[PDB]
């Protein structure tokens, strides 16, 4: 499955910034038209947590105006250490769609908007693959 | 808190010769609570406006994936001519020095009193009106009252582009 | 020696540092807006052209059509004041940032003035940041009036010096051409 | 017709704004393509072409290197003392310049109002006509 959905326990617990309009939870519903939104500057970030520590086999993201994204790990089940899984330099324009097949466990992972295009962002939709 | 609902950061530089009284300025609008955060009148809406006084600019511009600065709170003092004089040249190359030529420089200029021993006010909310920044003159004597107005200004000017920009995207994406 | 001049190159350097750390009177020291020096050893002189920020002169530059950024600089400071120095930081890195062509260099120079505050400058680390950042750095002290050429000229011979580059250049490109 | 630019037809400029020994506006009207005149400096930057006399104008044409945004005025009185606006031209990254006219002219003032860089060269200069 896809353990980003709320519906298989994914759940975000420690974003940086919200508008009650644009909450993370939008990142999980599947949905590709509602989005978690920054409020401002940056970098930004938000701290994904699936039910169990899990075997990732591909991660994906559906972003509008992101520059700079960093992902990271943590298989412990306390949040206490990430570390670093990649960092990608995006596109222009106004929606962008990534794909990582990478290899980890993980319980957590915190995505980082180190930078945008403008003055704000969108996340749309995140999605975690593995089992 | 009021209800707040969504919390908005804005990197705003403060600029100004040092003899402005930019701490004061600052300080007072920030202290009067009790970072400077305010609520946009009429919303559950707080802005906080991360004030970059220029050992703090410096800081910031050396940082990596450092964007730019794109609001400005440009002060001067009465007493002094020249003081205004630098904040025009500021401005100008604050205008400049966008990475993102297509983001407006959002500005307030604001006429100040230094309490120690001349700026044509008249010529300065021209220039102001001129280059379309909101004017707000603290110098009449209320150290105090009004401060807040060109903070609240520009926390207001860039809460606005928020909504702007946040619409634009729920165009953007339907479905 | 001078007037013998073959060559004359201007160049526009803003003059920026805080109201009071003395730039009027660098500029006043160096001249008794238009500063002329002919480069050591040549018959070529440079008329600097000295925007001091307030006033006006630099912001009258900036909104003139056809205006086309700073590419010179002279950072002033005052010992007595930390903060003053802090400014110049600042100023440089967004004279860096407003460059129109950024494929051109920024070139600066840095010049310490001579109260005091708590948090005094320490010319050696100023010397240091200065060289961190391929800066001249000149130190108005010895008295009020010998060396405040020396920034000056020393800015005026680094341009001095790029013209002959791209002089040599363009006589490069048209042999050719 | 001549090439009235020319330093062998009268060709004869007058009021250049910056001016090097080494590549003096002379340089301009030699007919070589190797030779030129140089800025020295900030910019705008001018000089202005006098033609032995009041001339029919057809063809003008530059040769430069490093010119951005060049202008041209005419002058049909025999002391430049009134000139009109001919034409102006946004120039791009060795460039040749060449414009067709009918205009009457006793002297030519070129205007370099912006460069590439930091200076600027022009080559040659040529005007075409009789009369
Ligand atoms: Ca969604
Ligand atoms: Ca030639
Ligand atoms: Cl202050
Ligand atoms: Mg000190």
């Amino acid at each position: 499955k896809d353990y980003a959905r709320e519906e298989n326990g994914g759940l975000v617990v420690m974003a940086s910034c919200s508008d009650e309009r644009f909450p993370p939870e939008n990142m999980l519903d599947g949905k590709d038209n509602t989005f978690w939104v920054t409020t401002g500057m940056f970098p930004q970030e938000f701290v994904l947590r699936l039910e169990s520590c899990i075997r990732v086999s591909k991660i994906t993201t559906l972003s509008l105006n992101v520059r700079k994204l960093a992902v990271e790990k943590c298989d412990q089940d306390k949040p206490d250490q990430f570390e670093k899984v990649f960092e990608v330099e995006l596109a222009n324009r106004g929606l962008q769609t990534e794909v990582h097949q990478v290899n980890i466990r993980a319980k957590y992972l915190k995505f980082i908007l180190l930078q945008g295009h403008g003055e704000f962002a969108t996340v749309n939709r995140v999605s975690v693959v593995g089992g | 808190p009021i209800d707040i609902t969504a919390t908005l950061r804005c990197k705003v530089a403060v600029v100004g010769e040092a003899t402005v009284g930019k701490s004061a300025l600052i300080s007072m609008f920030t202290s009067k609570g009790s970072v400077a955060p305010v609520t946009i009148p009429d919303t559950t809406v707080s802005v906080e406006l991360f004030l970059l006084d220029t050992s703090d600019l410096y800081k910031e511009q050396i940082s990596q994936y450092w964007n730019g600065v794109y609001y400005a709170i440009l002060v001067f003092d009465v007493s002094s001519m020249e003081s205004f004089e630098s904040c025009k040249a500021w401005f100008e190359l604050l205008k400049s020095a966008r990475p993102d030529r297509e983001r407006p420089l959002r500005a307030v200029l604001v006429a100040n009193k230094t309490d120690l021993p001349q700026v044509r006010l008249d010529m300065a909310q021209d220039w102001a009106t001129t280059n379309t920044l909101d004017f707000f003159d603290v110098s009449a004597n209320p150290p105090g009252k009004d401060a807040d107005a060109p903070f609240l200004s520009i926390a207001t000017t860039f809460y606005r582009n928020y909504e702007d920009k946040v619409a634009a995207f729920q165009d953007a994406c339907r479905n």
